[PDB]
């Protein structure tokens, strides 16, 4: 379980930290961003959903919930990864892009990492931009 | 020659399935017949979009929801 | 601004004709047919281009 838990941590944090950058004075940048989270927690729940529609079917076991919560389960550690890097820098604006540019580089190592980190970086530019 | 070319090109578009007084002998079921059949549309339609939604709904709780 | 009153008359006509000829579509099609290009080459062109299109956006969606 405590394995696992990573993730639910991750989670935590990406709630408080979309809460918190979803407040105007946290600027628009923060606001698109968290926009974006928000997204990417409505794919993390509807994941949840269908391991929730096979445990009530009665088809899902520990570790095929370690099995299917791998690829999320480092997905939201990148996730919450970035957002707290983000957040004890109190990044806004440029600053906060440079951010994210450096992450997306320093997330070069995982392709899934990467693809998340790109859109994320085109949508919070289309505001900036 | 535009307007044979649109000619050629009508019927291309989506289908659309939605889009003094009487004299004592107007009276007449067609009218009311029609607003009948409005109403039944608009009903109809719409309970049709919600059956959709939860079909498109259903469809995506079974889905693997990563692509 | 008499063509553009014969423009978007046009639009207007083909939309209700159930054709949807847009904007610059119908300025391509009179530009072609005051070049000199038949209505009926030009039309099949369209629906070719248009069938084609239907595929290509079909794949592309699947190959997004």
């Amino acid at each position: 379980v405590s394995r696992i838990l990573p993730v639910a941590a991750s989670y935590s944090t990406v709630t408080r930290f979309i809460e918190e950058k979803s407040s105007f004075e946290y600027g628009q940048v923060n606001h698109a961003l968290a926009a974006a989270m928000r997204t990417l927690v409505k794919e993390y729940l509807v994941l949840v959903t269908q391991l929730e529609q096979l445990q009530r079917q009665g088809l899902l076991s520990l570790q095929k919930l370690w099995f299917y919560i791998q690829p999320a389960m480092r997905s939201l550690d990148i996730l919450a990864s970035l957002a707290t890097s983000v957040d004890k820098g109190e990044c806004i604006g440029g600053a906060t892009l440079s951010l994210l540019h450096d992450r997306s580089f320093s997330y070069t190592g995982d392709s899934q990492a990467q693809e998340l980190c790109l859109h994320l970086t085109k949508a919070a530019s289309t505001p900036y931009f | 020659s535009v307007l044979d070319l649109l000619v050629q090109l009508a019927g291309s578009g989506p289908p659309r399935v939605l889009q003094n007084v009487r004299y004592g002998g107007y009276d007449c079921c067609h009218l009311s017949g029609i607003e009948a059949d409005v109403r039944s549309i608009i009903s109809g339609e719409e309970e049709l979009c919600r059956d959709l939604i939860r079909k498109t709904l259903q469809v995506m709780e079974a889905a693997p929801g990563t692509g | 601004n008499a063509v553009r009153e014969t423009m978007d008359v046009l639009l207007e006509i083909s939309r209700i004709l159930n054709t949807g000829l847009d904007m610059e579509t119908l300025s391509i099609c009179v530009r072609l047919c005051e070049q000199g290009i038949n209505p009926e080459a030009l039309s099949s062109v369209i629906k070719e281009l248009r069938k084609a299109t239907e595929a290509l956006k079909a794949a592309e969606n699947m190959t997004s």
